[PDB]
């Protein structure tokens, strides 16, 4: 058995951390007190859950998590939520002032100040492990919490923990809830410095899981809440291999051995499928057939772009419930058939697929229904590109007139990393568009 | 069309579908570029509380 | 915590300031006593922000008053909130400033100044993390305007790391006689250009017009020009007092408003635009959103169809569909989407507030960078170029140690923040 | 007030949309780099497809459709119709191509191989070599001086000997067809098309006569003008031709034809461009040229992206642009045959 330690950077890291150990806990069946009555080796064991939850004497399994907020309204809700019996104080790490939406503050002025602090917590829980296989890293691009300090982070994990593998959940900036202008800057900014030091990271565009949350579950106005409820169960999709008994994608590594060849093109594109209304009193049960080929739909991905018109480097199903392999291979051929899926010449044109038989877990009174099955999937397409150029896009157009630079140069940070980033990221569309056109 | 390398277990089951053949810096480092910014902020504050001395 | 301490100056920024906390104490369910009376905790949440908590759950706004005369003060501590100030908070002299920048700036406030920045430590040492500051004030007058001005400046020489904030009222013509208002108020917006991170240009030119000719106000009075102050004030600061997302604490503000650091001056907006004791018909979402957006509901008199927006935050309040005021904001943006830079992406923020303002279901609040505002410093450029080029009424601050170097600087400084924001109004992507 | 951007100023076609949504008083035209649009009319090149469908509050259109290149280059057509099986190797409809790369960088020895067989059958063994970065063509019956001149990528297929000549004159002609398709990929076929005739006797035995492009025949052609104007013959005119001439109709001998081609080109490529379940909708104008033989045979000779239209048809079908294609999507306050699939 080895360990999984979280990192929740930021707001958004922070809310939808929050979301994702609700939601491990009702699918181990998990207490909101810490308690795991189907566990039957009490102060220890190594089981596949264990992977994510350490244990106590007392029989409390307690989450491998790390909170970091450089300002504590919101973990403060952590300390005083449902789930507060679940974390010591010890994994919640608080600032007094945030950074302002500033890239520069959270990873200069008021990182420094701070990532002492945040390492040594980290270390504390990387001495209760056996095996540690690295850490899945939660952030937003937008903040200057979760841009800024999330990248010196990084940074320093490489340096403290050179083996060690280190995964993304990153919240792509979207105008209809973003609460910076500055978002473009910060994004590019994290993406540069982190760039090196990721593995395999998946953004979920605040766009697209808006549009699915009003599309889907009829909800007129999203809510923070609303969002980060189906982020969690992409989440929980992904990671289910490493909670569960399986043999695909069983340690971190493997991610990137399944979904990355190229150590820079490590950026899958998630998609998922049903989505359904729970305010619905009965909903016809989509078949095999049905929600795998809704993964082809970009309706359906956690970034909106086109993969008919990019190349494909890998893809992996990872279903949920009611699904046994015969349906699966059908859908496939069907699929084939039907839809411009272009696999690059250097790959062979396959499928990694993984069914848990367990069906997918909902929060009682939340918006999704529950479903007999379900699936993401994980595919590697050179299509997400298009967010890149979209990013970079909004970031030629402001920094063209400098526009908010004095921000940044007022923290220490020098106009010339703006620059550097930005020949990155040019770079980094460049490499996408060799393999995929 | 062939399916390989099928997994099973009692919580579900793996297997892989191929439908075509193919055809860091230092700590050193990093704490230089943080004094290195850090020393640009002292000196902006520095050249204005020289202004508002004045 | 994220506190905020308040400074109100001279007679204008005394008057201004009380009608302010007089307003907030009411939204926050704060009596003249500073006993808590409300019916809601969201009025709790953030009370902190402006208020100290004492000894029997009392409750004392931050803020320090000062005046180099008495008159305004007695007015205030009398007045409907008057007992709820801190009485050590209350910092005055005697002599006045004559309507000098002059002796606000140089003489008869630099005697004073020393006093209200010990209140101010003292009120500062007591933050948890102090954000900033924020100065009510005039720029037409002299104790406001000169030492108002050198308030900020020692301030900032105190705590260089913190985000300073003014509501400054321009003089107009209109509204008062004095023939040095031009002076006092070119003086002061060289000051405000280099010392404030944010700053609201309330006009008394546009705060008349809307009295008098929108409210059909005859006779118009300071009351009058207050009530919209006081309106405005609330709604612009509603994202630091309640639970929100947007512009949350005063250095968010500005890093969302502030694109280039010269360029901090906010046009503010109101609706619907009342008056004291008028509301039978509520207003729609769409009404909201297009009279806050309309040059007659603008406090400063500027035609923003004559220049273009660098940013906008809109702040809406009352009981109302979220969705349906997206839609209308997505509208005004994508129908006039010419008076708008090109780039700056998404540069309009809204933010819902449920608790409306008092007597009114629903309101909205708008708050500009746009480069229109150079019409309100080319008026009060113009007016000092007509005195400067003769040198008149200048002994009034020769008098007082001044040179007539120092009016030459601030009047290149003010055309120089003109040709600035003319810069950016013609800049294309 | 309906919104919309021009980033293509040599497009004849939609600088006229473009003055006529202005015409209606309810299109406002903004910069080219504003993206608060309702309608881009997008540059030729590297379009930014990414870019679109990413504003909230605003349905978005473009005038092209994504990949539609894949129909709309020389080397992609040929290669499109072999691997497809909705059109097949075996297509009757398309001359027998082949892609040729230079040898500085393929099909060469397939080409060798089908061209030895016309050599020992006794048959016509004529070929034409051509490409996209046209103004380049070579027509010759050795295939060892067509391979040489390409390495001096470009495409050669089988030349139609035998084309349907007009009288009087003993003339070359070529068919150009206009076809809009909407964001719901209804296929319109515009009922005007236009026959780019040769002013020169068509000698099988210079490619003045052979070559039926618009500028070489005012070039190099000395009878520009003489039998029609502008070497611009209107279905009109050739439908009674051929009543009088081969006692046969346009629909029946050639529309019939034609019409089938444009929807199997369409329909194949429909599955990889459709915007029916996507975030920004696209339209876009194809201009497809045929070639008539003598047995009154349809054959495709290429797809234009960007097509130009005839002088006299400009206003009605820019007209029809606007209102099937533009105002379907945004409604203000049939020229077209539907080809239905
Ligand atoms: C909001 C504060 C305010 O009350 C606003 C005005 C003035 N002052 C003081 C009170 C006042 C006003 N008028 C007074 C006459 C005598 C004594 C006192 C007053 C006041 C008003 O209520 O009118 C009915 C007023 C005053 C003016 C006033 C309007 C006004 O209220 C309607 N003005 C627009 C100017 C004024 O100069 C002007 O240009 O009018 C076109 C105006 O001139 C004329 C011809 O009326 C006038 C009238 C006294 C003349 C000389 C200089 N001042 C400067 C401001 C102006 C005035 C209203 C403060
Ligand atoms: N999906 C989702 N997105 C969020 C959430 N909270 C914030 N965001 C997005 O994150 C971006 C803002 O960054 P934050 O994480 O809130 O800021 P921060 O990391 O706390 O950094 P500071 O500037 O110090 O506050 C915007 O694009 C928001 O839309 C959340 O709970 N769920
Ligand atoms: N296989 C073939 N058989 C007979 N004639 C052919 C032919 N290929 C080309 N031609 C002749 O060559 C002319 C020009 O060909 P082509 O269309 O490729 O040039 P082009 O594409 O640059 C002009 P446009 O873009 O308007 O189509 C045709 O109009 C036709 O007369
Ligand atoms: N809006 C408003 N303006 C005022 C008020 N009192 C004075 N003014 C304006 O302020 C300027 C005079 O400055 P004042 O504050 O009285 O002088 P100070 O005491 O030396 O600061 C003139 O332009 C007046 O029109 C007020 O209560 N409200
Ligand atoms: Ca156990
Ligand atoms: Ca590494
Ligand atoms: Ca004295
Ligand atoms: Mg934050
Ligand atoms: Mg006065
Ligand atoms: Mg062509």
């Amino acid at each position: 058995m080895r360990e999984c330690i979280s990192i929740h950077v930021g707001q958004a890291g922070v809310q939808i951390g929050n979301a994702c150990w609700e939601l491990y806990c009702l699918e181990h069946g998990i207490q909101p007190d810490g308690q795991m009555p189907s566990d039957k080796t009490i102060g220890g064991g190594d089981d596949s859950f264990n992977t994510f939850f350490s244990e106590t004497g007392a029989g409390k399994h307690v989450p491998r998590a790390v909170f970091v907020d450089l300002e504590p309204t919101v973990i403060d809700e952590v300390r005083t939520g449902t789930y507060r019996q679940l974390f010591h104080p010890e994994q919640l790490i608080t600032g007094k002032e945030d950074a302002a939406n500033n890239y520069a503050r959270g990873h200069y002025t008021i990182g420094k100040e701070i990532i002492d602090l945040v390492l040594d917590r980290i270390r504390k829980l990387a001495d209760q492990c056996t095996g540690l296989q690295g850490f899945l890293v939660f952030h937003s691009f937008g903040g200057g919490t979760g841009s800024g300090f999330t990248s010196l982070l990084m940074e320093r994990l490489s340096v403290d923990y050179g083996k060690k593998s280190k995964l993304e959940f990153s919240i792509y900036p979207a105008p209809q809830v973003s609460t910076a202008v500055v978002e473009p800057y910060n994004s590019i900014l994290t993406t540069h410095t982190t760039l090196e030091h990721s593995d395999c990271a998946f953004m979920v565009d605040n766009e697209a899981i808006y549009d699915i949350c009003r599309r889907n579950l009829d909800i007129e106005r999203p809510t923070y809440t609303n969002l980060n409820r189906l982020i969690s169960q992409i989440v929980s999709s992904i990671t289910a291999s490493l909670r569960f008994d399986g043999a695909l994608n069983v340690d971190l590594t493997e991610f990137q051995t399944n979904l990355v060849p190229y150590p820079r093109i490590h950026f899958p594109l998630a998609t998922y499928a049903p989505v359904i209304s729970a305010e619905k009193a009965y909903h016809e049960q989509l078949s095999v057939a049905e929600i795998t080929n809704a993964c082809f739909e970009p309706a359906n991905q956690m970034v909106k772009c086109d993969p008919r018109h990019g190349k494909y480097m890998a893809c992996c199903l990872l279903y949920r419930g009611d699904v046994v392999p015969k349906d699966v291979n059908a859908a496939i051929a069907t699929i084939k058939t039907k839809r411009s899926i272009q696999f690059v010449d250097w790959c062979p044109t396959g499928f990694k697929v993984g069914i848990n038989y367990q069906p997918p877990t909902v929060v009682p009174g939340g918006d999704l229904a529950k479903v007999q099955r379900a699936v993401c999937m994980l595919s590697n397409t050179t299509a997400i590109a298009e967010a890149w150029a979209r990013l970079d896009h909004k970031f030629d157009l402001m920094y063209a007139k400098r526009a908010f630079v004095h921000w940044y140069v007022g923290e220490g940070m020098e106009e010339g990393e703006f620059s550097e980033a930005r020949e990155d990221m040019a770079a980094l569309e460049k490499d996408y568009e060799e393999v995929g056109v | 069309m062939e399916v390989i390398e099928l997994n099973k277990c009692t919580s579900g089951q793996s297997f892989e579908v191929i439908l075509k053949p193919p055809s860091d810096p230092s700590l050193e480092e990093i704490q230089k570029k943080l004094e290195a910014a850090e020393e640009r902020r002292k000196y902006q504050e520095a050249e204005l509380l020289k202004h508002l001395a004045e | 915590m994220r506190e905020i301490v308040h400074i109100q100056a001279g007679q204008c920024g005394n008057q201004i300031g009380a009608k302010f906390w007089e307003v907030i104490s009411d939204e926050h369910g704060i009596d003249p006593t500073g006993s808590y009376h409300g019916d809601s905790d969201l009025q709790l949440e953030r009370i902190n922000v402006y208020y100290n908590e004492a000894t029997g759950n009392k409750y004392v706004p931050r803020a320090i008053l000062v005046d180099l005369e008495p008159g305004t003060m007695d007015s205030v501590r009398s007045g409907p909130f008057g007992q709820i100030f801190r009485p050590d908070n209350f910092v005055f002299g005697q002599s006045g400033a004559g309507n000098n920048w002059a002796k606000g700036h140089y003489t008869e406030g630099a005697e004073l100044v020393d006093s209200v920045l010990d209140v101010v430590r003292k009120e500062s040492e007591s933050c948890d993390c102090l954000q900033g500051f924020q100065l009510t004030h005039s720029l037409g007058g002299g104790t406001g305007s000169g030492m108002g001005t050198l308030l900020i400046s020692k301030i900032r020489e105190e705590y260089p790391d913190r985000i300073m904030n003014t509501f400054s009222v321009m003089p107009s013509p209109k509204v008062s006689d004095t023939v040095v208002e031009p002076y006092n108020a070119t003086l002061s917006v060289h000051q405000l250009v280099e010392n404030t991170d944010e700053t609201y240009c309330i006009d008394n030119e546009a705060l008349y017009d809307i009295c008098f000719r929108t409210l059909k106000l005859t006779t118009p009075t300071y009351g009058d020009l207050n009530h919209l102050v006081s309106a405005t004030m609330s709604g612009v600061t509603t994202c630091l007092r309640f639970p929100g997302q947007l512009n949350a604490d005063l250095r968010k503000l500005a890093v969302n408003m502030v694109p280039f650091p010269r360029l901090h001056f906010f046009m503010p907006g109101f609706a619907p635009l009342t008056s004291r004791g008028s509301q039978y018909r509520a207003l729609t979402v769409p009404e909201l959103t297009q009279q806050m957006f309309d040059s007659k509901n603008m406090m400063a008199a500027c035609d923003p169809r004559h220049g273009r927006y660098l940013t906008v935050a809109a702040i809406f309040r009352g009981r109302m569909s979220m969705k349906e005021v997206d839609e209308q904001m997505l509208n005004v943006q994508n129908k006039n989407s010419s008076y708008f830079v090109e780039w700056i992406p998404n540069n309009v923020k809204t933010a819902v507030c449920d608790i409306p303002p008092r007597g009114l279901k629903m309101s909205a609040t708008f708050i500009g960078n746009s480069t229109a505002i150079q019409e309100l410093f080319k008026r009060i450029s113009e007016q000092f170029t007509a005195m400067f080029r003769r040198k008149a009424f200048l002994h009034w601050y020769t008098g007082e140690g001044m040179d007539e170097m120092e009016f030459t600087e601030a009047e290149s400084n003010m055309n120089d923040l003109v040709s600035e924001y003319q810069q950016y109004q013609d800049a294309t992507a | 007030m309906y919104t919309f951007v021009v980033r293509d100023e040599n497009s004849s076609v939609y600088a006229e949309v473009s003055r006529l949504l202005l015409a209606t008083g309810q299109w406002k035209r903004l910069r080219k780099d504003n993206p608060r649009f309702n309608l881009m009319l997008g540059e030729r090149n590297r379009l930014p497809f990414g870019r679109l469908g990413h504003e909230p509050g605003l349905v978005q259109l473009v005038n092209y459709y994504r990949g539609a290149d894949k129909l709309c280059r020389k080397a992609s057509l040929v290669k499109l119709i072999k691997t497809s099986p909705e059109l097949s190797e075996s297509c009757t409809w398309f001359p027998e191509s082949y892609v040729i790369y230079p040898t500085n960088l393929d099909e060469r020895e397939v080409f060798l191989a089908a061209y030895n067989r016309r050599r020992e059958g006794r048959e016509g063994n004529v070929w034409i070599a051509k490409s996209s970065a046209g103004a380049g063509i070579l027509i010759s019956s050795e295939a060892s001086e067509l391979l040489d001149f390409i390495d001096e990528v470009h495409v050669i297929q089988k030349y139609l000997e035998k084309p349907l000549l007009l009288e009087p004159g003993h003339r070359k002609f070529d068919i150009r067809s206009w076809v809009l398709v909407d964001h719901l990929y209804n296929i319109y076929l515009y009922r005007e098309g236009v026959l780019r005739t040769s002013s020169e006797p068509y000698n099988s035995a210079d490619k003045t006569c052979h070559l039926t492009n618009h500028c070489i025949q005012k070039e190099y052609s000395k009878n520009y003008g003489r039998y029609e104007e502008g070497n611009e013959m209107f279905f009109e005119e050739f439908n009674q031709y051929l009543m009088d001439a081969l006692n046969t109709t346009l629909e029946n001998s050639i529309l019939l034809q034609i019409k089938h081609i444009i929807r199997s080109c369409l329909m194949c490529i429909e599955p990889a461009i459709s915007t029916k379940h996507l975030h920004y909708q696209s339209f876009q104008l194809f201009g497809f040229d045929f070639m008539v033989d003598e047995e009154l045979k349809v054959w495709l000779i290429e797809v234009n992206g960007a097509p130009a239209c005839a002088q006299k048809l400009y206003a009605e079908l820019c007209q029809g642009i606007v209102d099937v294609a533009i105002s379907s999507v945004f409604p203000l306050a049939s020229i077209f045959i539907k080809l239905h699939h």
